[PDB]
């Protein structure tokens, strides 16, 4: 039955996840109270990956709900679509990780990350057949970085053969919230260099960048960076979620796109960004322009190792083989010449809402060691001076973490680069 | 009567399975509640399609198959479709997870498993024949159970039925139709560990079936149903001499015996014609001749590649339909006279021909015109030794940066693997030269 | 942009061709090994045939004929000439020649003991001297055309291209490589017309022409002044001819017509011109390059008519 | 060319056209590779549990 469960921890991984789970109801037809009201078999055909089915012929989403605070949860709740989820399935606490790494995953998360370990348990043991398991959640906080990461790691330890998927967003001075973000993202890339099979790189400097410069917002808010994740992660989970052509299980897709265990860091993209329809080659050549990616970084900088584009609504698939053709033909040295046919092609049928075609773009580019470097000489600027860092030790960690950490984000850099020389 | 057992394993080749069993069924008139109402000798009879149907005292008509799938979203399917009637459920078989596209969850993680479980069905099944001839194995070189399962089996039932004779019918990848980096990967690890326990092997590229469906079907965007119902044709070309009454391949092991005199050149190619569109709406019926010039097209073939650059080891000739041997000598006297058609020095220029005169079955509502005469070629030739090149050189491209290598060795395989497989497939190219070129 | 790849790093003439391919904007050379290309400049010896036409959504194109090399090699040549109907034993253009190794033509050859000069290779009277000497045993012509000023004998070389259509088209311009010493009847440097073999042990090195090298205008004056006829009638007759008849008859066997990828080559045939203004085959070259004066003006018919044929952007042959 | 073997039935006809003359493992072996293999799988999960409990040993520290 190949079921999937879903984690999401702290305030920006809550948010983003709420907006997922309304967007993907949306397509399968089952409203606020958890009723199917679509018109087509398709929408409930493969519904069981996401949804559980309970006794009042209610979908009830397979979506676990963490946060150290209360207030997103309650939100959540009050939130448009909020009866949907499982009252069990909300684990909060009282204390709040503000914004700190060290409270999230030893000190305050380690208190409840057992209560959220039961309730994966108590999902998983109903699952036909677990596949796995995704994450949402930001690396620049303390809830969703610190638990987040510890939770991944104790998932690892229960489920070892599982896939386990994020969705990850990266921080920026651009869009930020406190200046201890490099360290919890230094210390949270580590632990996704270790426990996770796919991790997806949605970047604020990108969806910032999105928004002002392509859609014109002068006064863009976390809503609006928001919905482009979930219409991202709506595209992605597309090929699993829909009737088609495919019998694939997230172990078949990682294993068709991460060739190397450590690189598993994915630039996401999105096309289009209106009413004039949008033709094959306008969406060929947008998905794959720099300013489509949620991962601020050139991919002319890098090479890819594997991409997989995935097309949703009603089109040519000659077209689409024509178009996808020319571009690698055209733009053959992005592409390592030592993985053969390393672009990957899924077509579903079903348009998202509102659009009438589209396509996401997953590509795995040596191009993401920009973002670390990135990360790396914000943390260095900080580290070389100790700043800020009596946060984190009064938490009782030691300087020796953060030298290990730095030193595991340069090695990742390193690997990147002797790949895109390759 | 000597009996068949047919064994389908992972998508392709159950999928393959069903459109081949589904032709069965219209060439012998058997419905697909499985009754042959020309069937006169109710609940048994040693007649020829007895080699790939039993009967039961209902009058159903049962075939001698087992399907085989890691997960169960395929079989499915058979269970719940037209002819789900036709297979007893003993004979398909699932799990609850696949082998992810991976070689090493196939055969070694996953196949462990259920592998006796397979092999008790088999069993249950090789109770039932009275001369059991051997096997016929539906499987994909791409994907993790069509590979390593395979394989897997194939070593059992070497060892189960050490003296019987066992067939494959291989789908060999193409980037087209297939969404999978490690493709040349599995390829190259099943052919390695099935080559001394298969005895003739037919490979299919999808890229020449995919291209056979959009030149000569119409065929915009061809879909695995095109695709299989164009296999099956050629599958059912193959099997009829063991399927009706007549005098050529009448057994598993005289496939061996006409095509393969070096063992580990077991790999003949099939070349098809004619494939005609139901909707051309008109259409002048091709002579012997032009069919049998067909034969000799690259384009017609089920593997692309030149046989003109390599030497034939063995030729014949399975013709359906009105067809008489006049004809077919002509034909080949001209195309002799005409063509570059260069034997091995060891073996004797020549064709052995088969006729079938029941004409070819389509079916309805199908992409395939109906025609009065076919023909299918089986050709040894050294030429197909270029697709054993295309695969290994991917293969040496992602194997000298050990791309995707850590999914298998965390299956358990080892890493020596790879390049004991790889060091066999160069002994095989190096076979095919030394039989095929001259300095 | 159309894209390209080079494998032969020796090759004077695909030299240019790529230089002059970049000169349009819309090619591209990519390393040697990405499979992506519209066409192969390969490298002239196990060029990987079997690995091309196989790339989804791209038109392939090679610079070589696979099999061509039956032609291009002097015992398959002499095999392919004696062994086809269309040319026979008695294909009179061609010099009377035998295989021998060291199927061996040895005492085939030997029943033609008895004008009995031959030549070996891969020159004497006495076939003790040849046959010890290990290849081809060939009749060597002893009454070769001698041009009256230097009394000297010389080769003719013409460039042949063949398109992926199987269209032959006969370069107007041709070279004669001269010997520069007088010819002897009695020591390979009288005898022989290699560029580099004048260009070295042969003392007079450009006395009479430049680089031992006359083409066309001057041959064809000296045809007129001379001997009273044209280098169009007296030879180029018989050089169409047998151009013609080697490559129609092969063309069965390497046509890429109905293949799923397209070839073209280009090649050199070398030519013999006896004292009647009878033309013999001597050679055909399957990776020949060119007269240095004219590499411009055919790599540039090489793009256009076997390149852009095929691929096009947004006559110096005759058509045989 | 000659034409031999010619045989005959309702369903068909088959012959000979010549246009030239001329000129092992064991069921010990195979249980023992793969649970070699299984014994392989075992050590890798085994030894990324053990990195986990040197995880936890430090998480406690902390
Ligand atoms: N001709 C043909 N090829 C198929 C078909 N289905 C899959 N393939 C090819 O088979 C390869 C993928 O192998 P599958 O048969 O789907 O894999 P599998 O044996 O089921 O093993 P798993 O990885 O466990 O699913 C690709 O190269 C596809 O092109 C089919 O129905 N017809
Ligand atoms: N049968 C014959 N009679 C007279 N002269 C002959 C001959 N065969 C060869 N020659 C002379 O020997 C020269 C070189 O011979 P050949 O053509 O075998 O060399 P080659 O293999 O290098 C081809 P090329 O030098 O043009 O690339 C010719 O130019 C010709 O002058
Ligand atoms: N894209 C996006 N980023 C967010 C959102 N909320 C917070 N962030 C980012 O996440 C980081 C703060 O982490 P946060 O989720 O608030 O901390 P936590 O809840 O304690 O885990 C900063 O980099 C913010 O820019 C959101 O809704 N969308
Ligand atoms: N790796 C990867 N790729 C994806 N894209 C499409 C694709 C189609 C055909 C392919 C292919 C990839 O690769 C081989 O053939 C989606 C995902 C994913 C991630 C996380 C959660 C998910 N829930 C459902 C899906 C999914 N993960
Ligand atoms: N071989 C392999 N695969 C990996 N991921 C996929 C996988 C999951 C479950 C599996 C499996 C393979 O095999 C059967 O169960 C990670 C690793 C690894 C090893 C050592 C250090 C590492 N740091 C980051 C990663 C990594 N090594
Ligand atoms: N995420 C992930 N996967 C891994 N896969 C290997 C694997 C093999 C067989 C399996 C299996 C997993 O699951 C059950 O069978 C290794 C690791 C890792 C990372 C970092 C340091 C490490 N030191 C030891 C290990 C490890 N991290
Ligand atoms: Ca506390
Ligand atoms: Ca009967
Ligand atoms: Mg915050
Ligand atoms: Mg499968
Ligand atoms: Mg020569």
């Amino acid at each position: 039955m190949r079921e999937i469960v879903h984690i999401q921890a702290g305030q920006c991984g809550n948010q983003i996840g709420a907006k997922f789970w309304e967007v993907i109801s949306d397509e399968h037809g089952i409203d606020p109270t958890g009723s199917y009201h679509g018109d087509s078999d398709l929408q409930l055909e493969r519904i069981n990956v996401y949804y559980n089915e309970a006794a009042g012929n209610k979908y009830v989403p397979r979506a676990i709900l963490v946060d150290l605070e209360p207030g997103t949860m309650d939100s959540v709740r009050s939130g448009p679509f909020g009866q949907i989820f499982r009252p069990d399935n909300f684990v909060f606490g009282q204390s709040g990780a503000g914004n700190n790494w060290a409270k999230g995953h030893y000190t305050e998360g380690a208190e409840l990350v057992d209560s959220v370990l039961d309730v994966v348990r108590k999902e998983s043991e109903s699952c036909d057949c677990l596949q796995g398991f995704q994450l949402t959640h930001s690396l620049g906080g303390g809830t969703g970085s610190g638990m987040g990461t510890l939770l991944i790691s104790k998932i690892r330890e229960e489920y070892p053969d599982r896939i386990m998927n994020t969705f990850s967003v990266v921080p920026s001075p651009k869009v930020s919230d406190t200046v201890v973000e490099p360290y919890n993202a230094t210390l949270s890339v580590h632990q996704l260099v270790e426990n996770t099979d796919e991790t997806y790189c949605i970047d604020n400097e990108a969806l910032y960048d999105i928004c002002f410069r392509t859609l014109k917002l002068t006064t863009p808010t976390y809503g609006d960076l928001n919905h482009l994740v979930s219409a991202t992660m709506s595209g992605v989970t597309t090929c699993l979620r829909f009737p088609g052509q495919l019998n694939a299980d997230l172990r078949k897709l990682a294993v068709n796109m991460v060739p190397f265990p450590r690189l598993h860091f994915f630039m996401p993209g999105f096309a289009p960004l209106q009413y004039r329809a949008l033709t094959v080659p306008e969406l060929t050549q947008q998905m794959f322009d720099a300013k489509n990616m949620m991962a601020a970084c050139d991919p002319r900088h890098g090479r890819y190792l594997t991409v997989a584009a995935v097309f949703r609504g009603r089109m040519s698939m000659k077209e689409v083989d024509e178009q996808m053709l020319n571009v690698q033909n055209k733009n053959s040295s992005y592409f390592v010449e030592w993985i053969p046919n390393n672009v990957k092609t899924a077509v579903c049928d079903i348009p998202p809402r509102g659009l009438k075609m589209s396509a996401t773009f997953i590509g795995n580019s040596t191009a993401i060691q920009e973002l670390f470097k990135r990360i790396s000489e914000q943390f260095t600027a900080m580290f070389r001076r100790k700043a800020f860092l009596h946060w984190y030790t009064g938490e009782g960690m030691d300087e020796m973490e953060f030298t290990e950490a730095e030193s595991n984000m340069n090695d990742l850099v390193s690997e990147y680069q002797q790949y895109q020389d390759a | 009567m000597r009996e068949c057992i047919s064994i389908h394993v992972g998508q392709a080749g159950v999928q393959i399975g069903n459109a081949c069993w589904e032709l069965y069924c219209l060439e012998h008139g058997i419905q697909p509640d499985g009754q042959m109402p020309s069937d006169k000798t109710i609940g048994g009879g040693d007649d020829s399609f007895n080699t790939f149907f039993s009967e039961t005292g209902a009058g159903k008509h049962v075939p001698r198959a087992v399907f085989v799938d890691l997960e169960p979203t395929v079989i499915d399917e058979v269970r719940t479709g037209t002819y789900r009637q036709l297979f007893h459920p003993e004979q398909l078989i699932t799990g609850k997870e696949d082998a992810a596209n991976n070689y090493a969850r196939g055969h070694y993680t996953i196949g462990k498993e259920i592998i006796d479980l397979v092999l008790d069905r088999i069993r249950k099944l090789a109770d039932q024949c009275t001369g059991l001839q051997g096997f016929l194995v539906f499987h994909s070189f791409g994907g993790g159970t069509g590979s390593g399962f395979t394989s897997l089996l194939m070593e059992r039932l070497s060892v189960d039925y050490g003296k019987k004779s066992k067939l494959e019918f291989s789908i060999y990848p193409a980037p087209q139709v297939s969404t999978a980096v490690v493709e040349p990967y599995n390829s190259i690890l099943t052919t390695h560990t099935t080559l001394e326990h298969s005895d003739c092997a037919f490979m299919v590229d999808n890229e020449a079936i995919y291209d056979i469906c959009r030149r000569n079907l119409d065929i915009e965007r061809p879909t695995y149903t095109n695709l299989n119902r164009l296999i099956s044709q050629i599958v059912s070309s193959i099997t009829a001499s063991l399927r009706f009454d007549g005098a050529l391949n009448v057994d598993l092991t005289e496939f061996q015996t006409n095509l393969v005199p070096y063992p580990r050149i077991h790999f003949p190619l099939a070349t098809y014609a004619p494939v005609i569109s139901a909707e051309k709406a008109y259409h002048e019926q091709l002579s012997v001749a032009e069919i049998t010039n067909a034969c000799f097209e690259p384009a017609n073939q089920m593997v692309k590649c030149d046989p003109r650059h390599g030497k034939y080891m063995a030729c014949c000739l399975l013709y359906r339909g009105d067809v008489v041997p006049k004809d077919v000598n002509a034909a080949i006297a001209t195309i002799k006279t005409k063509r570059s058609i260069q034997f091995v020095d060891w073996c004797p220029t020549g064709f052995k021909v088969g006729i079938n005169y029941q004409p070819p079955t389509v079916v309805p509502g199908g992409d395939l015109a109906k025609v009065q005469r076919a023909v299918c070629m089986l050709s040894n030739t050294t030429a197909i030794a270029e697709a054993w090149a295309r695969l290994d050189h991917k293969f040496d491209l992602m194997y000298a940066k050990r791309a995707f290598v850590h999914w298998y060795v965390g299956e358990g395989m080892e890493e020596g693997e790879f390049s004991e497989a790889r060091e066999d497939m160069a002994a095989l190219e190096k076979d095919y030269e030394e039989v095929g070129v001259d300095s | 942009m159309y894209t390209f790849v080079v494998r032969d790093e020796n090759s004077s003439v695909y030299a240019e061709v790529s230089r002059l391919l970049l000169a349009t904007g819309q090619w591209k050379r990519l390393r040697k090994d990405n499979p992506r290309f519209n066409l192969m400049l390969g490298e002239r010896n196990r060029l990987p045939f079997g690995r091309l036409g196989h790339e989804p959504g791209l038109v392939q194109l090679v610079n070589y004929y696979r099999g061509a090399d039956k032609l291009c090699r002097k015992a398959s040549l002499v095999k392919l000439i004696k062994t086809s109907p269309e040319l026979s034993e008695s294909c009179t253009w061609f010099p009377e020649s035998y295989v021998i190794y060291p199927t061996d033509e040895r005492e085939v050859f030997l029943a033609a003991y008895n004008g009995n000069v031959w030549i070996a290779k891969s020159i004497s009277s006495e076939a003790s001297e040849l046959l010890d000497f290990i290849h081809v045993i060939q009749k060597y012509l002893e009454k070769p055309l001698l041009l009256e000023p230097g009394h000297r004998k010389f080769d003719i070389r013409s460039w042949v291209l063949v398109d992926h259509l199987y269209n032959i088209y006969l370069y107007r311009e041709g070279v004669l490589r001269t010997s520069s010493e007088p010819y002897n009847s009695a020591d390979k440097t009288c005898h022989l017309t290699n560029h580099c073999i004048q260009k070295e042990y042969s003392k007079n090195y450009g006395r009479y022409e430049e680089g031992n090298e006359m083409f066309f205008e001057e041959f064809n004056q000296y045809l007129m002044d001379a001997l009273n006829t044209t280098l169009e009638n007296s030879i180029l007759l018989q050089i169409k001819h047998i151009i013609r008849s080697c490559l129609m008859c092969i063309e069965p066997a390497i046509s890429t017509k109905h293949l799923h990828y397209q070839s073209f080559q280009l090649f050199g045939f070398d030519f013999m011109v006896d004292e009647e203004l009878k033309v013999w085959l001597i050679e055909v070259n399957g990776a020949p390059a060119c007269a240095q004066k004219l590499y411009a003006e055919l790599c540039q018919g090489i793009v256009d008519v076997a390149i852009s044929s095929v691929f096009p952007l947004a006559s110096i042959f005759i058509k045989l | 060319m000659e034409v031999i073997e010619l045989n005959k039935c309702t369903s068909g006809q088959s012959f000979e056209v010549i246009l030239k003359p001329p000129s092992d493992p064991s069921l010990e072996e195979i249980q023992k590779k793969l649970e070699a293999a299984e014994e392989r799988r075992k050590y890798q999960e085994a030894e990324l549990l053990k990195h986990l409990a040197e995880k936890r040993e430090h998480e406690r520290e902390v």
